[PDB]
DNA sequence: AAATCTCTAGCAGTTACAGTCAGCG
DNA sequence: ACTGCTAGAGATTT
DNA sequence: CGCTGACT
DNA sequence: AAATCTCTAGCAGTTACAGTCAGCG
DNA sequence: ACTGCTAGAGATTT
DNA sequence: CGCTGACT
């Protein structure tokens, strides 16, 4: 399976739409308000997708909000239903902790995706870079000799080093 | 001790010498004169000449608003990948500040939050925010924003970038997003010659100060806590911090 | 060439990528991705990151003007010796420099004069007297005051003299004189650990730019001059000087 | 004979008051326009010259511009005919080539001293310090070898250098 | 060419107004 | 009880 | 005499 | 202690005004 | 056809 | 409801 790939849907509850993408290899959702439906605020979110994530497909239909040749402009630029109705449910269940629904919205995106995150994540030995004291100059690939909480050890061509998880970057 | 201390003290107290000067002329060591120089009070102004190391975790999320074209954008950062999460704001207030970081946490794990003590930032609404998503709540000194540093030099980029594409667009916020998009994914170089992507998905005593933009140097406090970058003092209990380039200690 | 070339024409041009961007993504050399950049027009802004080094002669002497409690001080200095010839003018006018400057040759040994495009310094009466007393007046960048940098730092610590003996004083120019006393004989350092007096005494193409503190940087202009420090332009029969920190050359 | 010496002195010409010093040892004149016969100009005067060369003494008489006890503070915080006459002729030529009398003064007073400067430079081998191209320090004491018009020759530990004068300065 | 120092603008809540005078009408 | 930085542009050494 | 623009 | 790196504020024509909201009356 | 600087304050090596 | 001060 392909990670670029983006499936979009769209609910209308309390009569205002919401506006939903799914990344189809991870079930990792994002649902957001749209106040009205058109190309334009349809644009606007899959251009907001664009540069959240790296999109390479839309899957979708023939709808007009869809079909707007915004869509396809703002895209060549760029180059399920058991999730919406998930979503759904957890909505319903905190709409009663927040006066907005657009608030709960994004609750229910974040109770999904936290309560996803890690499998995109999962989707895409260790290096280290690291700042000493008064040099704010970032310094060489360090081999990662352990992770810490805190402080990590790590060593240098000729100096194992402790330095706080403050001054430090862990990267592959 | 001896009777050149005495009129180096008056010589000071009438011209306000450095330790050279009454050092070399009145033939006295360059200690003492430090230390009548040290003894004195309008003399002592400057500062430490030092700046700091902001906190570089991967928990961390910086966060401030600018102004362009009448509007006000309000501006995400991750401190290690560079990344960013820019929107416009058509108004700024508290709540709709707290609506953005529930749409920060519901895309990436946050932990904690170093912002200034803007008006915004402290209000009640973003704290339950914060507080509903596991999210700890930092500020830092208000008038030092290079304690932010790293978004600052966003907005420039940020700006720099929409220098580029705003002939491409009828609306700002296309073209913020636009930027956003180009920073994050077509840019690269900094660490290993990533995107903003790619990284953030690898990752996941008297002390004198001023203070208010006051240039007048405050007088005599009682320090209470030194760290690396900034303090903690006391003026007739005025519990404060302060940062290092703009205080002064007298062992 | 490369059908990977157009194809990145076609991203840059849509996109505006950097030259790393384009090199590794469409699996490029550095050298024409560095063209494809260096071909374009908006991502051409900053400059060379570079500051030159003002002319230390004998005969030189700067000279300008600042604010402080509603009076406009004048402020002559010498580049070598770091002495000081401070005055007040009761409200600024050519005239009065022009006789500041009689005042100034007939007490010490001037040469030229470098300073800014401001009003005064332009006027006939000053020419005419630097003609009398042999003085060649000399001027530099308008919006590069770093050009005239000496005698602006002496205004910190002319002012910061004034912070420490303005209680000394009822009125504002003996307060002057008395720091100039203070930072010309009293206070040492620098060269070999001499007071003011000791030292002045011991020694006697496509061209973008921006200008007019207007950071839309400018088209291609034809280079007519290299230096250290500035060159000359031409943008349309409009020959003009800049400081390479404002300034691209495309070879 | 000391170089701290300056003799005091006043005239009145055009109906207008004129306060000069002297440089005793060289014959040194400064004289400037005073508006009012007061210690407040005189003290404003000597306070400059204060400040302008390193007085130690001033020669003057029982005026009452200077017994005023405005002097005795700020000389506190401090620590011949013929000339005269001299400058009052060298006046009476450059009178009528500057309309204003303090201009035609000051005029005077920098034929008399450039048409003594150098004298008080000689009541009171080398060393140079330079800059090189791109790197603002300032440089070690160069043995001057030899001083040239536009370029001079030095010599540091290792290297005879070349130096234009603009970035030079050469100290006894 | 390919790497590795070295260094600076502008980001920071933000500007339309004052003060002069050479030059052109 | 907290802390300046980032991306280019140019020399310079491998 | 305005006044413009040009820099501070 | 006595020297010798290393580094930063503020100087540059200059500010009184806008925009919010926790907290106190 | 021209060019950023100065004075302190703190580490650090002799 | 003012409004203050506090930071931006
Ligand atoms: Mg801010
Ligand atoms: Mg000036
Ligand atoms: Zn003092
Ligand atoms: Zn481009």
């Amino acid at each position: 399976c392909s990670p670029g790939i983006w499936q979009l849907d769209c609910t209308h509850l309390e009569g205002k739409v919401i506006l939903v993408a799914v990344h189809v290899a991870s079930g990792y959702i994002e649902a957001e308000v749209i106040p009205a439906e058109t190309g334009q605020e349809t644009a606007y979110f899959l251009l907001k997708l664009a540069g959240r994530w790296p999109v390479k497909t839309v899957h979708t239909d023939n709808g007009s909000n869809f079909t707007s040749t915004t869509v396809k402009a703002a895209c060549w630029w760029a180059g399920i239903q058991s999730m919406n109705k998930e979503l759904k449910k957890i909505i319903g269940q905190v709409r009663d902790q927040a006066e907005h629904l657009k608030t709960a919205v994004q609750m229910a995106v974040f109770i999904h995706n936290f309560k996803a995150g890690e499998r995109i994540v999962d989707i895409i030995n260790f290096r280290v870079y690291y700042r000493d004291s008064r040099d704010p100059v970032w310094k060489g690939p360090a081999k990662l000799l352990w992770k810490g909480e805190g402080a990590v050890v790590i060593q240098d061509n000729s100096d194992i080093k402790v330095v706080p998880r403050r001054k430090a970057k862990i990267i592959r | 001790f001896l009777d050149g201390i005495d009129k180096a003290q008056e010589e000071h107290e009438k011209y306000h010498s450095n330790w050279r000067a009454m050092a070399s002329d009145f033939n006295l060591p360059p200690v003492v004169a430090k230390e009548i120089v040290a003894s004195c009070d309008k003399c002592q102004l400057k500062g430490e000449a030092m700046h700091g190391q902001v906190d570089c975790s991967p928990g961390i999320w910086q966060l401030d608003c600018t102004h362009l074209e009448g509007k006000v954008i309000l501006v995400a950062v991750h401190v290690a990948s560079g990344y960013i999460e820019a929107e416009v704001i058509p108004a700024e207030t508290g709540q709709e500040t707290a609506y953005f970081l529930l749409k920060l946490a519901g895309r990436w794990p946050v932990k904690t939050v170093h912002t200034d003590n803007g008006s915004n930032f402290t209000s009640t609404t973003v704290k339950a925010a914060c507080w509903w998503a596991g999210i700890k709540q930092e500020f830092g000194i208000p008038y030092n924003p290079q304690s932010q540093g790293v978004i600052q030099s966003m907005n420039k980029e940020l700006k720099k970038i929409i220098g580029q594409v705003r002939d491409q667009a009828e609306h700002l916020k296309t073209a913020v997003q636009m930027a956003v998009f180009i920073h994050n994914f077509k840019r690269k170089g900094g660490i290993g010659g990533y995107s903003a992507g790619e990284r953030i998905v690898d990752i996941i005593f008297r002390v004198y100060y001023r203070d208010s933009r006051d240039p007048v140097w405050k007088g005599p406090a009682k320090l209470l806590w030194k760290g690396e970058g900034a303090v903690v003092i006391q003026d007739n209990s005025d519990i404060k911090v302060v940062p290092r380039r703009k205080a002064k200690i007298i062992r």
